[PDB]
RNA sequence: GGACUUUUACUUUGAAAAAAUUAGAGUGUUCAAAGCAGGCGUAUUGCUCGAAUAUAUUAGCAUGGAAUAAUAGAAUAGGACG
RNA sequence: GGAUAGUGGCCUACCAUGGUUUCAACGGGUAACGGGGAAUAAGGGUUCGAUUCCGGAGAGGGAGCCUGAGAAACGGCUACCACAUCCAAGGAAGGCAGCAGGCGCGCAAAUUACCCAAUCCUAAUUCAGGGAGGUAGUGACAAUAAAUAACGAUACAGGGCCCAUUCGGGUCUUGUAAUUGGAAUGAGUACAAUGUAAAUACCUUAACGAGGAACAAUUGGAGGGCAAGUCUGGUGCCAGCAGCCGCGGUAAUUCCAGCUCCAAUAGCGUAUAUUAAAGUUGUUGCAGUUAAAAAGCUCGUAGUUGAACUUUGGGCCCGGUUGGCCG
């Protein structure tokens, strides 16, 4: 089998000089993951459709309930 | 929007369909050689017509011509290097003589039989197809691989597989499971 | 040198007259002036589908003394008409009227195939599946 | 010529022609046997010379 | 640097010239279509071959040719050089 | 002069009468984007290029324009034309010839999946983003390699061949065998490790996986051109065949079938087109008394073509490149 190697001349180069995907092979990277991409995707385009913080919109709505 | 991975085809095609004389011939190369189509004769001499084309157009090029040299010679030197062209006839006038036999001979299929090995070119075909025999340590399992001239004294068995070592194989050692079953606890 | 000028800048006049005489040649001529799409039943396309009207039996020429089975089809795409054999033993029996076969030329470019008289063309599907699975077995005629 | 002749026939013959089915036999060998068969059928242990020779006669 | 030069066609060599494609050299993708790799040792702290060549015509530039084939000239000498 | 970033009838004003054309203008046609190219192999050619690179053009049709270094931008705006969506009838919105996916059209063409790990691009920028681009799915488009079996024994038969006065079978194998024999292998299944962003295959490799019920090759053809029956049964100018010549009307070498055989072979038939064959487009290279074809005749412009003759002959040098006989 033939293949390639790397070794770093620190445990902290390493783990700065590496792939992540790597890191998570080996045993020095949890696997944070997050949601699907077009999950992600579909969350900043609703995010899209507002100016400002949003909270005053929330309360404008629920003065909706009412009328 | 990515390069064309470019590709080519290896066989011609007889323009008459059914000349009794070449099918009789043909048929002949195949069963002699051990070949499953007239495809793998085929292939081959539309392999040499291309050499021998090449060979036409540099004879009427000007003796020592840097091209006829160079590609010329070079040319020559390959079709040494495998084991069709003699050394005794080494100057492009016999490469414009040939003939497919020339290079059937030459396969592994063939080598691996014409000395032992084999006792026949279909025990050739199976065995070589059934990843026995190496040349290197490196298994080949092509009929058609072309044994190399040089490689011609690394024709052994496999590392691996019966008749090299290694072991038995899943059929001997069902048999031993029925005796050693059978015959004793 | 008989007719064709052999001077050194006549190639105006050559090339002029290789045209003129290309208009001699049939295939050339249908080529150029678009007849492909012009006439013929199918657009120029290989093949066409098309709806079966009904269904004919058209006494053979001469010397020959038949009856060759066959359907008159309307092709969707052009709503041109035209009349096509259905090949084989039976096939007939494999139709019925207002469906929709698929037809293809009959090898011939334009031109009646055999003994049959202004028939181009023939049947190679119907309903769906091939002419010939259903001739065998390997296949049966779908719903309706 | 005429157009409208007669349906009621087509598919006659086939379909009164009597079904015999196919005779199980011995199973042809698939690839590069078979081309060995061929050739030491042909080219190897020769069955006649009728004259010249025959690939599939009869009775005679 | 100053002063003037009859115009052409043909042919040679050259420059200017993307790649991929083709023709084609090298390398055993196990073979092969391909790819442009790879090959070697001290395989515990390198060594190293490459990644060629060819065609790329018509027109434009540049250069050598002086056959072939055109073109211009001194007859109301309003000619040639000084 | 104006206008432009600037040259210019680009536009305006004044003024003139010019500009192209049988060496084919102008107009029409194109199922016409252009090129690198592709298919076809004696050569000369013929045919084709919407399509992985380059250039141009467009974003349903047209115009207009803002911003800006750069747009006449459309995943920007404005108006009109066509289309068309939501409504509380007051109004408000859309532009897949991006990625998929749907309808329609048809002879004709795949997933509403995963990722920024590579290749690269952009931003305030090492990080953020990228349906560019990569990943797999579906995929007999075209292309490569090439499993479906290999080897003994044995039952009579042989051709070999020494001997033949004559049994014969005898050990060199030809193999046709309706009992056999143990060997062999991946197609698939599947620890493991490898592969990968994560996966899936592949190259690896434990346990598995071949005897005919199999892990079982197909597509056409067997009158000729054209490789392969003058077999049996069926039909009887019917049904059917047949690219073409032709077969079929009671012994069918072409139909419907069984047998046997051929050809190509994980592929084979077909329909359309195209190239070769085609010296049947003929520059190379056709043909025109009678087979297709010399205009009734002469003039004659454009066009093609057009006799001969002008430094030939002798002498000397210089230095190259092969090759010979020697080395």
């Amino acid at each position: 089998s033939v293949g390639f190697g790397l070794v770093y001349n620190s445990v902290a180069e390493a783990k700065k000089f590496e792939p992540t995907y790597r890191l998570v092979r080996y045993g020095l990277a949890e696997k944070v993951e997050k949601a699907s991409r077009q999950q992600r995707k579909q969350k900043k385009n609703r995010d899209k459709k507002i100016f400002g913080t949003g909270k005053r919109l929330a309360k404008k709505v629920a003065r909706r309930n009412a009328d | 929007p990515r390069a064309p991975r470019t590709y080519s085809k290896t066989y011609s095609t007889p323009k008459r369909p059914y000349e009794s004389s070449r099918l009789d011939a043909e048929l002949k190369l195949a069963g002699e050689f051990g070949l499953k189509n007239k495809k793998e004769i085929y292939r081959i001499s539309f392999q040499l017509s291309k050499i021998r084309r090449a060979a036409r157009d540099l004879l009427t090029r000007d003796e020592k011509d840097p091209k006829r040299l160079f590609e010329g010679n070079a040319l020559i030197r390959r079709l040494v290097r495998v084991g069709v062209l003699s050394e005794d006839k080494k100057k492009l006038d016999y490469v414009l003589a040939l003939k497919v036999e020339d290079f059937l001979e030459r396969r592994l299929q063939t080598q691996v039989y014409k000395l032992g090995l084999a006792k026949s070119v279909h025990h050739a075909r199976v065995l070589i197809t059934q990843r026995h025999i190496a040349v290197g340590k490196q298994i080949v399992n092509i009929p058609s691989f072309m044994v190399r001239l040089d490689s011609e004294k690394h024709i052994d068995f496999a590392p691996t597989s019966p008749f090299g070592g290694a072991r038995p194989g899943r059929v001997a050692r069902r048999n031993a499971a029925r005796k050693a079953e059978a015959s004793g606890e | 040198g008989k007719g064709k000028p052999r001077g050194l800048n006549s190639a105006r006049k050559l090339r002029v007259h290789r045209r003129n005489n290309r208009w001699a040649e049939n295939n050339y001529k249908k080529r150029l002036l678009g007849t492909a799409f012009k006439s013929s039943p199918f657009g120029g396309s290989s093949h066409a589908k098309g709806i079966v009207l009904e269904k004919l039996g058209i006494e053979s020429k001469q010397p020959n003394s038949a009856i060759r089975k066959c359907v008159r089809v309307q092709l969707i795409k052009n709503g041109k008409k035209v009349t096509a054999f259905v090949p084989n033993d039976g096939c007939l029996n494999f139709v019925d009227e207002n469906d929709e076969v698929l037809l293809a030329g009959f090898g011939r470019k334009g031109k009646a195939k055999g003994d049959i008289p202004g028939v181009r063309f023939k049947v190679v599907k119907v309903s769906g599946v091939s002419l010939l699975a259903l001739w065998k077995e390997k296949k049966e005629k779908p719903r309706s | 010529a005429k157009v409208h002749g007669s349906l009621a026939r087509a598919g006659k013959v086939k379909s009164q022609t009597p079904k015999v089915e196919k005779t199980e036999k011995p199973k042809k060998p698939k690839g590069r046997a078979y081309k060995r068969l061929l050739y030491t059928r042909r080219f190897v242990n020769v069955t006649l010379v009728n004259g010249k020779r025959r690939m599939n006669p009869g009775p005679s």
